[PDB]
């Protein structure tokens, strides 16, 4: 899957 | 953060996943959130 982490 | 996020196959809009989470390919219909588990289910910002 394409993931992506964004600093929450 | 960090909030993971997945882009639906099939849609290309992203959905937030648990922390500590995959298939090849995902869709919003594998979404383990009942709110955002279909497609037209607008994308919830950052
Ligand atoms: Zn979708």
């Amino acid at each position: 899957a394409r993931t992506k982490q964004t600093a929450r | 953060s960090d909030q993971t996020w997945v882009q639906c196959d099939a849609c290309l809009k992203w959905r937030k996943l648990p922390d500590g989470m995959l298939p090849e390919k995902w869709y919003c219909s594998n979404n383990p959130d009942p709110q955002f588990r279909n497609c037209e289910v607008p994308e919830e910002p950052e």
